[PDB]
């Protein structure tokens, strides 16, 4: 069965749309980024499927896993398997970055400290930030905006969802080459995870299984990334 | 052992000291009376200790206490308060504190109460610093209940002086929160930091009064303040900033209210419910986990 | 042409309406009574004028004013005030605003003073917004002398409302400025912002008392200030807040004394001095170039 | 002579050591890109070079145009050729922002209405800005991470240094591809500038006359665009420690 059917799916915020009679779907083990020009309504489908408050189905319908999920709130969409990463993530006044790494963990790791703690080091590695330095800080202020933003992507690796939303992964991060980014994708693949991948980058885009185009507010075309980028690009 | 004041069933139960520092103390008056005096260039590897201690009904206690502090010298100060038992008691504390030239000053006072609010505590302290001395102070009281808690500082200091203040505070049912503090900058370049911390559920009442004057070249200030309101509680705040001279800067910030929506919606995302959330975001905020 | 007021020597002189607009002056007790009522379902395109003037000297002006907004309606007005030679001014007014039901009005003050410095300027205003209304006002002083300003405000609102103030001065020589406002959030979903910017020189001195409540679920607050200090000039402020609901969130933040470090390197980084530097900073404060 | 010399530069941040020794040269009308992990060096060097407040040298020597300027303020560095841009710039209470191109332009572009004008609206095209909906607007917290970082960068084509030091030049702005800024980089260079380049980017460092990469304090590589480049890519791309 699928993981997510998208159906005539309707959204105004404030006077009018953002999202109009949109289609989508995702299939188990699949890589497939969204494109599209700024204002076409991509981050607003992101908040819309895991449900953030003040975003709501005015027409269409929801489905993951074969069930609807408009009754359920954020933590019973989470227990399902899905979750989210924000552009641009909070910070946390008192809260240690060993502490932070625990909350969701995957029922696999979670249930020994042996295997928890070396779980937290080699998500550490695999974003390259060193253990030693990082694990007793605090996910505070003092942090940078580039050493906050591979932190919240070795959370990810931790709770290894279902499905993943992630809204521009490269923004913000201090890039020696897009090869950091594409080995986690790789990582996560390999566990057998579902990913949607929102990004401005056609570098990232030629790495997706899938590729679809989205402009104000409605589907365009999709299928092969060699064909909708180069569509797109006139 | 330590130099050290114990005080129990408000009877003085040991005071000593050690080689560069003298103790003091006795009963007058129906008050405490006690002494601390470090001599002129020590430094000590260790803290000071206070120690007070009630477990039987109606006890009233007074300490009148007076510290002097000499030129190139450094102490640390801790008092710990246990009274696990609420029925009716009465704790007042009168401070005086000279710092000389050069000094280093810092002070830690904890407290641990039963399930009883039948409680007043009631701290007043004054200090004078001269040149570039160093005064911190701590205040803890965030397990059991409260039940009536008022404070008071006032701080004058001379140049190159350095001051900073926290306190925190977690109040449940009918419990009352007061504090007063107010600080003059006198001399040339002298620094100050003012912070708290709390959350207020259930029936309880805060109200907060913080001040800096900055009446001298070069001086600098900075108000810090947040607070967390839950159920039936109300919170009222009043920060005052005061500014005389063409050098000097001070700023003041402060939030009031509910939790963050962005922070929480963040915690719910990863599987928590909202009383899990919201409670994760509280105990850091207060230092407690 | 258009509707507006007109009023010289403390004398009435013009006063005309459009329709669904009607406008009312007249004299009474040495008084002057005005009245303006917007009907039901009117939006109007252009803001209505009311225009004052003193050339002579010992004058004194009260004016007591009452403004109606009906349903739907929306409306905006201009106050100019011109006082050139002004000596030994008294200048006072009462005002009373009731805003229905998803109406909208807006307010602004600008006040041209001389150097004569003997001026009393004194504006009392009390408003109420009902179920889905908008409040927006603005005071300026930044030209010639002060004198002494007095500001009162009282406002109430009710669910949905929305309310945005501004105040913008500058003090010299012997000015006296003293400014007090009140606004209580008393619905779900009401919000607000008020803000203040300045600068002082010379002998002047200035107070300023800033309070929200927030009594009802959904409230949202805000409150910035920002003041330049400059010669032998004294600045004070007092930022009250009040929370009484789980679901109200409530911030406040203020800087005063000397201009902002960063803001100075970085104009000296394009080949100004100290001197060019902090007066471009001061003419942007105040509203200038 | 030498347009800028840096001799065996240390310096300190309270009580932790920063720099350690560091040996640079930049020459007349050349572009010398810097490189290298965050924090290790990179901010602090440019800070230092202009005079920015607590950032002074405990040993080593900063020479310009062939005289020693360790006793010279932020003003008087600026009066001989040399300006900094911030990585997160300034903003300001109700200054405009045809009032804040103006105040630092360049001495031949000052001395006429029109040529100060049409500078401006060529500035700010080059940055692919709307100049007849920006000229208005105030510098303050109202505008984005975007547009206030492309108002700083047509204040450097409008001032015309001798040489111009940018800090960290696309971080802030959401860009498709580089070739915006490469373009900028190409106009001052025709104008005769000389540019220092602190980035994290290859795709900016490939475009440069030299390339030197910092790592904890002191320099690792230096010389030609492309040899330096393949090192960062294959060492430093798979590096979680970033000391050596
Ligand atoms: S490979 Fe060497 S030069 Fe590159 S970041 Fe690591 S330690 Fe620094």
């Amino acid at each position: 069965i699928m993981l997510l059917k998208v159906e005539d799916l309707h959204v105004y915020r404030g006077n009018r749309e953002i999202l109009k009679g949109v289609n989508l779907t995702v299939e188990e083990n699949e890589i497939h980024a969204i494109i599209g020009p700024n204002g076409a309504g991509k981050s607003t489908l992101a908040y819309t499927i895991m449900g953030i408050s003040g975003y709501k189905p005015t027409k269409g319908r929801i489905i993951f896993k074969g069930v609807d999920i408009i009754d359920k709130n954020i933590t019973e969409r989470a227990r399902m398997g899905m979750t989210l990463a924000w552009q641009e993530p909070a910070r946390f006044e008192g809260i240690k970055v060993k502490n932070y790494l625990m909350l969701g963990m995957n029922e696999k790791y979670k249930k020994d400290k042996e295997i928890a703690e070396e779980k937290i080091r080699e998500a550490l590695k695999l974003v390259n930030l060193d253990p030693d330095k990082y694990l007793d800080r605090y996910v505070d202020e003092t942090l940078s905006g580039g050493e906050r933003k591979r932190i919240e992507l070795a959370s990810i690796i931790c709770m290894e969802p279902d499905l993943a939303i992630l809204d521009e992964p490269d923004s913000g991060i201090d890039i020696v080459s897009f090869d950091e980014i594409k080995r986690v994708f790789d990582y996560l693949k390999d566990k057998g995870c579902s990913l949607l991948v929102i990004t401005h980058r056609e570098e990232l885009a030629e790495h997706a299984d899938r590729v679809s185009l989205i402009c104000a507010g409605e589907v365009i075309k999709s299928g092969d990334p060699k064909e909708v980028g180069e569509f797109y690009k006139k | 052992k330590g130099p050290r004041i114990i005080v129990k069933e408000s009877r003085i139960i040991d005071v000593q000291g050690d080689e560069g520092i003298i103790l003091e103390g006795k009963e007058e008056d129906g008050k405490i009376k006690a002494k601390i005096i470090v001599k002129k260039g020590y430094k000590f590897k260790y803290p000071i200790h206070m120690c007070f201690g009630i477990t039987e009904e109606n006890i009233s206690q007074i300490i009148d206490v007076e510290i002097i502090l000499e030129e190139d010298s450094s102490i640390s100060l801790m008092s710990h308060c246990s009274f696990p038992k609420g029925k009716g008691i009465k704790h007042i504390m009168n401070g005086i504190i000279k710092i000389g030239k050069n000094a280093k000053f810092s002070y830690n006072e904890f407290h641990y109460h039963g399930m009883d609010g039948d409680i007043l505590v009631k701290p007043t302290v004054k200090v004078e610093i001269d040149e570039g001395g160093i005064y911190i102070s701590n205040f803890t009281l965030t397990k059991g209940r409260i039940g009536t808690l008022d404070i008071e500082q006032e701080i004058i200091a001379k140049k190159d002086a350095i001051i900073d203040i926290t306190t925190r505070t977690y109040a449940i049912k009918e419990d009352v929160v007061k504090v007063n503090e107010v600080v003059k900058l006198n001399g040339e370049n002298a620094k100050c930091i003012i912070k708290s911390r709390g959350a207020a559920m259930d029936n309880s009442k805060i109200s907060l009064k913080l001040k800096i004057e900055g009446n001298a070249p070069y001086s600098k200030g900075h108000i810090d303040c947040a607070e967390i309101v839950k159920g039936n509680a109300e919170v009222e705040s009043i920060p005052i900033v005061v500014v005389r001279d063409d050098k000097a800067r001070i700023t003041h910030e402060a939030a009031i209210g509910s939790v963050d929506k962005k922070q929480l919606e963040t915690l719910m995302a990863k599987g928590l419910d909202e009383d899990e959330a919201t409670e994760i975001i509280v105990k850091g905020m207060i230092g407690d986990l």
